[PDB]
RNA sequence: AAAA
RNA sequence: AAAA
RNA sequence: AAAA
């Protein structure tokens, strides 16, 4: 709304074309004590996740008789941001814990383990836009790394509009000053959307262009998640 | 049309298509059949026994209770008529005092306690109950001597083979529970076989490794 | 500290009951006899809470929501020195449903407040720069509190309707310099550009359903809510629920949502006087 | 203490005589999902209550072996008042939750349902004095509407002194600026007091006059509660 | 969020024990040999907490309460710019009774703090306009913290006695302009108009009893507390407990309460020096 | 660091020699309802403790199968200090609750009573330095008074350095303005340390002198605890 | 309200396992083949968290800790008007160990934050009077947040190393008067006098062990941590754990701790560049 | 579903129990798993009093699992009408 | 904090 | 936040 | 409060 988000050369503030992703880096089995672990970086957005494998949930009236219960935490460290975030969970963090959980719920073959809980803890170490998605993907990989069966991996990317241009994988500047910001996550092999939100505004047509660009970006990310996982064995 | 898609022995991943069509494969937690497609649910290794396929998981800290499996448990609690036992699964196992005692519990009576290891078999288990253990078998019951090494349950068949891997190792007197735990008694330097197990989870051969060490 | 968990003791709805609700789906009607694309009977009551600055009681089928506003005078946020404040809260009162116990808002109430908040804020329906008094030093804070009294399905949409209605219904008072508020003297209404609606579309089986009731919400795979302004820009989208949705599913849902919004907006405008 | 509460015509700020009530309006079965519901209005004081019928209390070590446990919530909405009240329970709201609960405890035949809980949730939508009593009466009616057996209904009214005059059913101005303010609730048919408090001050004689005026006002209210309930069937 | 519930694991007192405590009721005496209208032995110790500005340790039978004050300097509340502040807290320490676990004040501690608060505030014993320093900009805040150490029945009355005593015992310090507090220099005592007492009357069966002990409190139908100033104006009334009370019951209780207060007030005055 | 803590006469701000204790006063069985009670005064530092004897811990998954669970609370009253302390537990109070608990854990023969809890509640009524130790000793005595068996009593004292002089049993001034402040507690008959902390700084040699002075002071205190307990019977 | 309780469901470590870990104790080696006095492999990564003002990721054996700082501008505390602020927090993330659930810091995280805090504050490594900007009106607040990611024994020492490293790694920005912070312009690093180390020594049986791993921590009678500056002054001591320690035990532990610190300090200095 | 029976909602303050032995007319066999969540079951109350939850019995004609048909809920107080 |  |  |  103030800075120029698309320059006269038609590129973005970080030099990317509108259809270009930030660089990605994945690491597996980083935490010795967790049943499953991962770090996912997407440009300057960094997340780590730990999974604690299916275990009988004590309550137990919180357990489910037919399936496992997912417990998930999205949380940002105080130094993950530009100004220090208070470590107490914000309304935003609470919402995102639920949105991320519900995304995983469609992936994780939970009925294999009734009366159990599976704990997914993700921390945002660096937040430069798209962290709910980076948190999601870390979680997905940590589950994979923990040997908890799943339908598919989850890949996700945010699309938006900035200065009227539909763009792929927004950096923080684009999120703050852009017109729309729309994170999308799927199980790509199954063509199923697991996370879908929009804030800002778009015409219905912009929404359809933006959505089509998101899928193409997600396929690239998905391939990466797949190699990352296969890497140590190959 | 019936076809397998992946070269056998491939490195497979959750969401990965293994084969298309109508096969007659025993349901398995590592394969998902969605209509006429079959996908892997885990990071694993594709395999084709004869005409059937399977995914061998490469990950997982957890054991899944199977009736009649032999496991080594860790007593984690003492109840009024039995013991609570950790057999490294999602669910805790139970050991009825009547099973261990072969009789009812007497007035004022108090064999196994917390921190004890117990080799046992699973007398009961299903989707709707926790595993019940039985020690009424030869060589079952409390574990006195020796050591216990923990490893990924998913790695147990790789320490086994055509009984191959086992033979190698004992050249040392070990026992490999399905539990994903291994009883041993060797002296303490010989025990450092432990390092050779670690390398097996580290590479799912080692013969050379133990002659020099 | 806190984490999101899969809900345990929920409205367990019998097998036979599910099979029945679909049944009529094949023929384009539901239990209550409506078409997959109809909203239930809508009722809006303004100035319902007399000590609110603005209020609206909303009955949508059996779902019942009371939105109230209070205006206060404040310093502005430093990140927004030329703008009033909007603060949205939603309580899911234990009065709404047998399984809602009391306490601080759970993830559900919070998610609701935030989706309404976004729809309001991102639509620009309420221009916050209009709530300034002496720029940089004092602005109006609009407190919007939303109370679900009867939980009968599609709570989100009703919260949005109630919120918009309460805002349009908001009385503003004369400010006196010396800076006080004379509540004896109403000097106008909160300035809104236009109304906004949220349209929730549940996926139940092979079927997409507008404005799910309680029974339908308890058998739905997931739902997806789209917010619209009168020019039918999309100003908020939120998928919720444990199930996934195909790409075509979401495409057809927005098309259906948007179509429904046209009618809902006319209806809302009728009720609001505008 | 500042405004004139009794005018030269000897009437009150709202035109009432000292022995006159505010108008009353009752509504039953307003909430479809609750086992019992009611709205009670007394002048500008508005309250709604929902009851959730006897149900096994999970804990269960909180349950009672011989009777049911009443759980009750008095709470005021942020917009129920002149300046926005924070929704977090105040000390006052906590006290009143207990006082109201204890009032109901004498009415509700709890021993019929041992090991159960009965939940009573009351919300103040408009607060112009006397809301604890209006909340109480709503609760009483909601219990009646839910078919939970009781000894009697509960009727209540606040009496006070303003400018030295004993007065019936105070409006908010009289409460804030008056000398004494004394809410009283009974099961009138049984002559039993269930709620009794005074804040402010009175001579012992004033206390006795005020108390006698309260009973007379309560009988009028009681008749109303009785008709309200009988209305739909008649 | 939070709700009031009927207390579950309480002091279950055996049938035979009840039948005995009544027994002596017919003859106008209780277990400890007192008359239905007597208070237990009273003991008051001032300046007991040395770092308090004012304190009093109160022993009433086995019930034991320690009230302490701290004075601070503050801006006044906007609704009371010409008045100091009074803030009352009561902790029912897990030290008082086996069933009092620790944490934030339960409804009981809060109700106690508020009843004392009212009795103090509504009696005008402490004139808050006397605690002003520079009107509108700075006043004294009197913090009264009340700690129940031994729970032996009739906690409320003892809290009131302790509170009044701690207030009368409060030292005030010289204020220095530059506005600091020189705590080396006591310049007076908090100004009080008079003392106040609360008199609790339990209904046990056909009987009304002043100053119930623990056993009696656990078999009482309900109780009712009346606060008095020396001119014997009623300055606070609170019914508590699960049972009801007839109109005549309450009438006779105040008559009895007031009669008891005369004696209690003389006694308290003796202890306070006044 | 500002006031002179050791005067030209070589004595301390309260007139004590560096190797001299504050006066001590102990009282037992002060609370009728507690299973065990004590007040310990050390100069101006005052503490009271109540013990609630071994009792089955309800949870019960918090209980221990082999021993009793100690639950302990260190808390300071708002008027215990110079400026009013907020009654909400501070970080400091939380730490000290744990340090004190762990001290008691070495004393109390907990395995006598498996699956139970023993509650220890200590309140600081007057805080002029060393209260964690005074709280500890009160707790120890309250346990003794409650007949809960123990290995030994616990005696404790803080030593420090002020203006370069090693000193015994610091008053509040010495704690605030001194160079080091080192509370130490033991079961003296067994020669076992139960509580040990230092804040401030000391050379390793100063640490050894200070520690040796602490033991000598603890033996004096220990004798007192022993007489105090024997007093009523003798 | 809140109390400290003896931990219940802990890492129950089998009898045989204990007997083995001692075994090699007789010969001066441990499971991992180290000498009773060695630290595990140490790894430090600075500027690891890119949006921190200063950060260090610390790997010590399997224990993993990430310390990050953020600097803000504030009014100073009234008790310290000529000094910046230091605020230390430690989170033991549920990511570190299976039994660490989420929420506000338990006594463990708090005790950790406070021991580091003291070691930092009482060593004078960070001179708070250096963080003043306009004395009495504005100072820097150093927020140090410490996140344990992998709990593998001796968490305290690692938190200290991480804390010191993050501080040395802290970038400071130009302040602009008008008083803003230009984060485009780094104008220096936080000024530290020197590093500090904490050295934890576990007592396991007849044995004293430096830098206990997880298995050893779970069989240790107690542990004791000593903090040192480079001149080897003792700047913090903390005994923790349920067991006691003889006087000679503690004497020998400090002697051993101090000896270890010399090496640890050189090592840390290497990593920090200093 | 409990280890030896089912928990059943018979629309009262208390939940009802159904012993597997009653439905099976015999003990539960090793590894065995008739009725599950969402199933309707016509049954009789074999046991109940002020001090226990209702125990159900399906050992009767036409009792047991409900396959076909529908189920309408109404106020219990309205049944005789 | 108190008052609604 | 630290100190009591 | 919103944004990361
Ligand atoms: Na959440
Ligand atoms: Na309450
Ligand atoms: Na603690």
């Amino acid at each position: 709304e103030r800075p120029k988000l698309i320059l006269d050369d038609g590129k973005r503030t970080d030099g990317r074309k509108p259809d270009e992703l930030r660089s990605i880096k994945i690491e597996l089995g980083v935490l010795k004590n967790a049943d499953g672990s991962a770090i996912f970086e997407m440009g300057n957005t960094k997340a780590i996740a730990a999974v604690y494998g299916p275990k009988e949930m004590h309550p137990r009236h919180l357990s489910l008789p037919d399936r496992a219960v997912l417990r998930v935490r999205y949380h940002m460290t105080p130094f993950s941001t530009d100004e220090r975030k208070n470590p107490a969970p914000s309304r935003r963090e609470i919402e995102l814990s639920k949105v991320i959980r519900e995304a995983l719920e469609s992936a994780v073959l939970v009925e294999l383990f009734p009366r159990t809980a599976i704990d997914v803890f993700t921390e945002i170490l660096q937040a430069d836009a798209g962290s709910r998605l980076v948190s999601l993907m870390a979680a997905s990989l940590a589950l994979a790394d923990a040997g908890i069966p799943m339908r598919d991996l989850i890949a996700g990317v945010a699309v938006g509009k900035a200065d009227g241009v539909i763009i792929l994988d927004l950096n923080e500047t684009e999120a703050m000053w852009g017109e729309a910001d729309m994170p999308i996550a799927m199980m790509p092999s199954l063509n199923q959307v697991t996370l879908f939100q929009l804030n800002g505004s778009m015409t219905p047509d912009e929404f359809r262009q933006a959505f089509d660009l998101a899928v193409k970006g997600i396929n690239i990310i998905y391939n990466l998640e797949r190699e990352a996982l296969k890497s140590k064995y190959v | 049309s019936q076809e397998i898609v992946l070269q056998p022995r491939s490195i497979v991943v959750p969401g990965e298509l293994l084969a298309e069509g109508e096969f007659q494969i025993p349901w398995s937690p590592y394969i998902l059949k969605i209509n006429s497609k079959y996908y892997s649910t885990v990071v694993g290794l594709f395999d084709v026994k004869d005409t059937q396929f399977e995914v061998i998981p490469l990950e997982g800290s957890f054991y899944y209770p199977k009736i009649n499996d032999i496991v080594i448990g860790l007593v984690e609690d003492v109840e009024i008529y039995g013991w609570v036992v950790d057999i490294k699964a999602p669910y805790k196992a139970y050991l009825p005092a009547s099973n261990l005692l072969g009789r009812s519990i007497n007035v004022g009576e108090d064999y196994l306690d917390v921190g004890d290891y117990v080799i046992a078999r699973i007398e009961n288990f299903d989707r709707s109950i926790d595993p019940v253990l039985s020690v009424k078998g030869k060589d079952l019951g409390r574990v006195s001597n020796g050591i216990v090494i923990d490893i990924m349950p998913v790695k147990v068949p790789r320490v086994i083979g055509n009984k191959s891997m086992y033979e190698t190792l004992t050249s040392c007197s070990i026992f490999v529970a399905n539990n994903g735990r291994i009883w041993a008694t060797c002296s303490r330097f010989s025990e450092e076989i432990l390092i050779e197990a670690i390398r097996k989870i580290e590479n799912e051969l080692t013969d050379r490794i133990k002659q020099f060490i | 500290g806190h984490m999101s968990s899969t809900p345990s003791n929920q409205n367990i709805i019998p097998i036979i009951k599910k099979e029945s609700i679909v049944s009529l789906f094949e023929k384009g009607i539901r239990q209550d006899g409506r078409k997959l694309t109809d909203y239930r009977p809508l009722s809006i009551t303004l100035d319902y809470a007399k000590k609110a600055d603005g209020s609206a009681l909303v009955k949508l089928g059996t779902t019942m929501v009371l939105a109230g506003t209070k205006l206060e005078i404040d310093k502005p946020y430093e990140d927004t020195p030329n703008q009033g404040n909007l603060i949205v809260n939603v309580e899911l009162l234990p009065l709404a449903y047998e399984t809602f116990e009391p306490g601080p808002p759970d993830e559900n109430a919070i998610e609701l407040a935030r989706v309404v908040d976004r729809s309001l804020r991102d639509s620009k329906a309420l221009d916050l720069t209009k709530l300034v008094i002496e720029p940089g030093k004092s602005v109006w804070t609009v407190w919007l509190d939303v109370y679900v009294l009867d939980y009968g399905g599609n709570v989100l949409d009703a919260c949005t309707l109630a919120s918009v209605a309460a805002l349009y219904n908001t009385k503003v008072y004369k400010v006196e310099q010396h800076i006080s508020v004379n509540k004896n003297e109403v000097v106008g209404k909160l300035p809104l550009n236009y109304p906004v609606v949220t349209i929730s579309v549940a996926k139940v089986d092979k079927y997409l359903v507008v404005d799910p009731d309680l029974d339908e919400e308890s058998i739905m795979d997931a739902k997806i809510s789209f917010s619209y302004t009168p020019d039918l820009k999309i100003v908020g989208i939120q998928k919720s629920g444990k199930g996934s949705m195909s790409l075509q599913d979401i495409d057809q849902a927005e098309n259906t949502a948007r179509s429904t919004a046209v009618k809902l907006l006319e209806e809302l405008k009728k009720h609001l006087g505008i």
